[PDB]
């Protein structure tokens, strides 16, 4: 049974460095190159580099030439990727993936079936923020909503009218800004006849900071 | 199939009904062995390893000096002496300098002066010894079992040959087994060869040359802080005008060494083991237990399709990859070359004996290799109306 | 570096094709072309390699082809379980690997539906709190693939924009949100517009 | 007195009443000039300076490589190309490697491969050009004015001679002045000599040899990041088995250069100026304005005492230091050698003309130099009963 | 007028480094070597090293080989001595002293009259202490006294009976301990007949810490 | 490294000699022998060099000589202004400089007087405050040069000892103090003794 198991998620500040591990089981580790491929949330896969586990040779993408070190420990059957001088653009899921080296021990040309097994991926969040509660602003068939800005870390939970109002409600996934802090919004579609008559309160609570906030939304 | 695409490829045909086949395996080469009623087998020497090497001696080819000091004496007061002269890390030399009243001596004349400096190596090269019994040859075998290029152990086997175990038998699943009786002791003679390492590059060099290198050296078993013999090889002293003496290092000798290594075999290191990408091994292959796995299959009846354009290898053979629409696998692939599409009389021959489809699942692929006649012919895959063809021209 | 369409959809039982166009130094130069399937929350899975080869276990409904600088993954007999992102990849003449943008495959479980777009200006309270965000809500589109363009008085704007990946509503259509971040002064300088593109159509809102 | 104790000491005697005296000043030498009715003067060339040198060219003798990269192409797809081939810091080379289905090519055969690596210099040597007009010779003069060894500008003068100012006059206070008419343009010919600097050591080398050095080089006025011509001189490419290609640096050439410099003059650096401790200068000394300062003094009458034991210099002269108990200074020192202590008939001669005590304070010291006859004689200092003597044997 | 002027006194902690300057005037700086000689309080002179101002060459005592750097700036006519990895034994007055180099620019043999001019000396105190008041203990013709222990920095002033008693009084100079803190004592000789009858109070005040202390001394 | 007597004294008008003994590699090997005068609070002043030479301005009452490994500074016609510390020095065969221990020169303004020694144990309060210092006071000696030895039950002790340089009392004799630092336990382990040596005599006190 071939398996690649990667380390758990990490949060780091811009300028610092992350090291992620990928432990291989079920196959002879030294007969393979280990590649690192990352994926920013909602985005495409991006190849970073590889190490030949049998002889230690490496190859890095020129985009990551200076900041990336890929190493290996044969006794532990473990590959390591270290990225230094982190920036906001480095927030991504980091995967390892294997490919076989040839029978002379060299990794000049890959096999045709490269990346046949992938690790499960490791989330890395680059941010300078510290545990902090959100700012709640209003937004106004009609659509009204709740803007939940500048919080850290995830998650935020939002309800409407303390749970009385569930129909036509949608809470969006969070957006990570240049700020280094998340944002989201929650929307509800209600009849326009009820706007001036009926009240709509947005309940956002963010337990990491232990902040419970209620906010009326009105024209 | 591992020889397909190697330029230095040899073809060896054994006798029909023969037991033995002699071959010469070389690093960078690959041998395709064929025989009637046997599967075609590719065999290749992929690595040669030397283990358990012993460090012989290290040479300093680049040195530096520091902590220079001097002792001086007035005329008639005898020879100068510095306690660094009792320290093996220091190099020292004596001369004479003019002395007199103006520089503190009661008598005029030549006063003794000695100058010492601490020697340190910047870069060294290391020689290790080789025992012929500690050689290991790794041989890869790949049967022409109709598997296609890029399939993610029945067609493939690894065999290890040593001086103490020159015989091996590689088991090839449904194909039976192959016997190897090799001559490891014959060939490259490690009797007079040391293993030299410099700046993480490695060579095999002759002992005679290694022992005559005019450079400071330390003992193989000298560890940690080295003790350098013949430091004078890289250090010289100069004096000027009977006033002073200085000590200088001869520059790096790295280029002279690199020049002397132009006619030498190169090597690499696998941990503590030396790995050579040069040399050969003469073997006799026993074919008595080799069998055709699919010789009892029925013919494939469904339609084939070329998944790649047939391609000519550097030796004029042709590789063909096909996908098979049917479900009656495992089955024999109808495959031939013809000059007359009505006769379908066979011309040329196949290199891949007994081409077959293995899987019972639809749309599986297989690969075979052909040896076309000179001139024009048709590659014909399959039977009847749905057969596919590819017109070939050789030379 | 490799170009594939943003979204592809088909009815269950039908065939679809996803193209992947590169250059003579990756896709048109070598047969190191592969396709990977990625379901949400999981690692990519090799579906095809060497242009046309399938790993053991991958259904033969998946097949591949290549012509010039364009590779193609064809999926016949679409099933709901084929819904995922698909990525082509190639080894390059430089010894590197490049991936395509990724194609969302939708297996149509309802008729296609155009999005509803609502554009919220900065809340009067937000400007008093010294920040200004413009919010564009897109709802009830299907399939869930859109592109959003922000304009400041009839001219494109790319800085300050962030957009979410479409998420399923409870009614099983899709929704998405796009934010444009501004200082209170920038906002007062100009109109602002959000235009959504879905299945070749464009819906526009201005404030 | 500065020649006393120098082993390479020449004695020059001018004619009585003569105007000129020819001398040859050499680094490491010292000339003592004597003439009747003149003070004895020591003259020595202490430094030779070259200013305003211009950087000609730098050679890399030790290099390294990094950031190695490759581009490869399938057969019939043409030549490989890397954009580093357009970067002058990179060295690149092409070869062919076996390609086929197994490594991603539709056709079998030789595919193009190119490999590049970034070149960097570890150590370089720099050549600077010399203009003959920019030479400066520094000459020290020291009168035998009876001052003792270790006195903490009347007896001492510094003169500077240049091609554009070959004449000087050194003023010697009470002794008058000395004229020098020298030949700076004659002598060491800097017409064909460059100034080479390597590892903070310096030589004068021939231009012809410097321009034919087979090493990468950058232009004299190339500053900051260098641009290296002929990088190929230190970089080579190797390939193996139609499978790969690597790039290697030839080792340091420092030792070869040091070997070629064995027959070359050495130099030092004084900021931006070159300082040579080798060479000479031919001068004609004008003596017409040289005078004896103490020729009008009265005789000392008080008692002398030896403060050091008289000492023989390497040329057989003898130095005498005495302390004087009297207060009638300035006065002439009674000083002679005699074989017959009753006659006190003078034998030998003095090198220090007109030995004198200068100070009027008690217990002041003075030094003089004598030229004894061969055999036995008495050094006699002072007059009358309190005179002191020292029996001398020469050879 | 030849003059060598050195920098003012410095206090530093063990393990740190001191740099002392010596500016030369009245003579051509580049024609001389500058030597450094130190003197622990109450102790002998100890040669440390020299620099040739004309060519920058140096020579260090082997006792100070690793810790001493002597440099020069010709434009400023200034020599510098830097001592690193300080220990308690380094507390001393540091002097510079000149000697002339020969006319070839070299300093192989010194002149006979080396060190003819000396700088005025710079006090360097190596201690880890910080501003702190003293501890006052008693001590008992007869002699009695006041022990003033463990203070930093100097000075301490001591009187007896608020100034009424001055005859037969002697206050000793301070002693710097392995502690890193000074100590002293003050003694008075009084008649033995007055011991039990007459009172003797010791007034120690230490303004750096602004501590005024009075302490009775009795059998 | 060079050895000179600790103290030297003479009456005004008389002559004295200060010796300085080295080895064949400094004083017996070269003429680089010098003498320096150091007044309290000032830098050393060159008095003699090259064994016998005087700098201009130095009185001829100072003279030097050398014999084997011993150099000598003679001062005739002693004046009160000659009172100072004097140091010999030599350049060495190794290119270093060595100084002698230094000689205190006293010009006698009163008859020589032996010291009075008083030894205070740790104050009963000090041990309760967890530290123990033993204090040795020396007073009314002349000339002001002493050496002090601390003993713990008839055996020498050098660690924990600190001693002051003799300082003038108001009556113009000299005084000095020596401390022995101990933990309260060390003190209780043993006798302790302070012995002062002045002009070849020794005065001892014990507690
Ligand atoms: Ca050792
Ligand atoms: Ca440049």
């Amino acid at each position: 049974e071939v398996q690649l198991v990667e380390s758990g998620a990490e949060v780091k500040k811009p300028g610092a460095s992350v090291k992620v591990s990928c432990k291989a089981s079920g196959y002879t580790f030294t007969s393979y190159a280990m590649h690192w491929v990352r994926q920013a949330p909602g985005q495409r896969l991006e190849w970073m580099g590889w190490i030949n586990a049998g002889n230690g040779n490496t190859k890095y993408s020129q985009k990551f030439q200076d900041r990336v070190t890929i190493t290996r420990d044969t006794s532990a059957s473990t590959a390591y990727m270290e990225l230094s001088s982190l920036r906001s653009e480095d927030t991504a899921i980091y995967y390892c993936a294997r490919d076989k080296v040839d029978d002379y021990g060299d990794y000049w040309f890959p096999t045709l079936w490269y990346f046949d097994y992938w690790g499960q991926g490791t989330l890395v969040t680059v941010s300078s923020a510290s545990t902090k509660g959100p700012s709640v602003f209003p937004l106004a068939t009609a659509a009204l909503g709740c803007l939940v800005k500048d919080y850290f870390p995830e998650p935020v939970t939002v309800s409407w009218n303390s749970g009385a109002l569930t129909s036509g409600v949608h809470t969006f996934p969070a957006v990570l800004q240049s700020s280094g802090l998340y944002s989201l919004s929650s929307v509800v579609t209600v009849p326009s006849s009820s706007l001036g008559t009926q009240t709509y309160i947005c309940n956002v609570n963010h337990k990491p900071s232990n902040t419970k906030v209620d906010k009326r939304v009105e024209p | 199939i591992r020889c397909i695409g190697v330029s230095n490829r040899d073809f060896v045909e054994g006798m029909s009904g023969g037991t033995w086949v002699d071959v010469v395996l070389e690093h960078g080469g690959c041998v395709t062995v064929m025989a009637q009623d046997k599967p075609t087998v590719d065999i290749e020497l992929v690595t040669t390893t030397v283990s358990n090497m012993a460090e012989v001696r290290s040479y300093c080819y680049e040195a530096s000096i520091s902590d220079m000091a001097s002792d001086s004496r007035c005329p008639t007061q005898g020879e100068a002496y510095l306690d660094k002269q009792s320290d093996t890390q220091y190099v020292c030399k004596r001369t004479l300098v003019d002395r007199g009243w103006g520089n503190g001596c009661g008598l005029f004349g030549k006063g003794s002066l000695v100058t010492c400096a601490k020697f340190a190596c910047s870069k060294k090269m290391t020689g290790k010894s080789i025992q012929p019994e500690n050689l290991e040859y790794r041989i890869m075998l790949s049967v022409h079992g109709s598997q296609h290029s890029g399939m993610i152990d029945e067609n493939r086997a690894k065999v290890e040959i040593t001086p103490n175990s020159p015989r091996a038998e590689a088991t090839l699943g449904g194909f039976g087994s192959l016997g190897l009786d090799c001559e490891p002791r014959t060939g490259l003679d490690f009797s007079d060869l040391y293993y030299l390492t410099m700046n993480n590059k490695h060579w095999l060099v002759h002992k005679e040359w290694f022992h005559d290198i005019p450079l400071p050296w330390h003992a193989g078993a000298d560890t940690g802080t080295p003790h350098w013999n013949n430091k004078e090889a890289l250090v010289e002293f100069k004096d000027a005008h009977a006033k002073r003496q200085t000590v200088v290092v001869l520059g790096s000798q790295e280029g002279a060494v690199h020049t002397a290594l132009a006619g030498a075999l190169e090597a690499e290191m696998d941990g503590a083991k030396g790995r050579l990408s040069s040399g050969h091994l003469k073997c006799r292959l026993k074919m008595d237990k080799l069998r055709l796995k699919g010789v009892s299959y029925s013919l494939c009846t469904a339609a084939f399709t070329f998944t790649k354009i047939p391609a000519e290898t550097l030796h004029g053979t042709v590789t063909v990859e096909v996908q098979y629409a049917g479900t009656d696998g495992p089955c024999k692939v109808p495959a031939q070359m013809a000059v007359d599409m009505q006769t379908l009389t066979p011309v040329g021959r196949l290199i891949t004996a007994n081409p077959v489809i293995t899987e019972s699942t639809e749309n599986s692929k297989m690969m075979l290799e052909l040896d076309p006649p000179f001139g024009d012919s048709y590659i014909v895959i399959g039977v009847g109306e749905k057969k596919i063809t590819h017109h070939w021209h050789r030379s | 570096a490799l170009t594939q369409p943003a979204s592809v959809s088909g009815s269950p039982g039908q065939s679809i094709t996803i193209s992947c166009t590169g250059t003579s130094s990756d896709v048109g130069g070598f047969n190191y072309v592969s396709w990977f399937q990625q379901h949400p929350g999981k690692a990519p899975k090799l579906m095809l390699y060497d242009v046309t080869s399938r790993p053991s276990g991958v259904s033969s409904r998946f097949s591949g082809s290549k012509s010039g600088n364009t590779a193609s993954l064809t999926i016949s007999g679409l099933q709901a379980e084929d819904e995922a992102d698909y990525y082509c990849s190639s080894h390059t003449s430089r010894g590197t690997w490049v991936f395509g943008g990724g194609t969302k495959l939708t297996v149509l479980g309802q008729p296609k539906a155009a999005p509803s777009v609502t554009l919220f200006p900065p809340s009067s309270e937000e400007l008093q709190a010294n920040k200004a965000t413009l919010v564009c809500l897109i709802s009830d589109f299907y399939p869930g693939a859109v592109t959003v363009a922000w304009k400041a008085d009839s001219s494109p704007v790319k800085a300050g924009v962030e957009t979410t990946t479409p998420s399923k509503q409870s009614n099983n259509k899709y929704a998405a949100s796009s934010y444009l971040s501004l200082t209170p002064e920038q906002w007062k300088s100009h109109s602002y517009s959000c235009q959504v593109t879905h299945e070749g159509s464009t819906v526009e809102k201005t404030v």
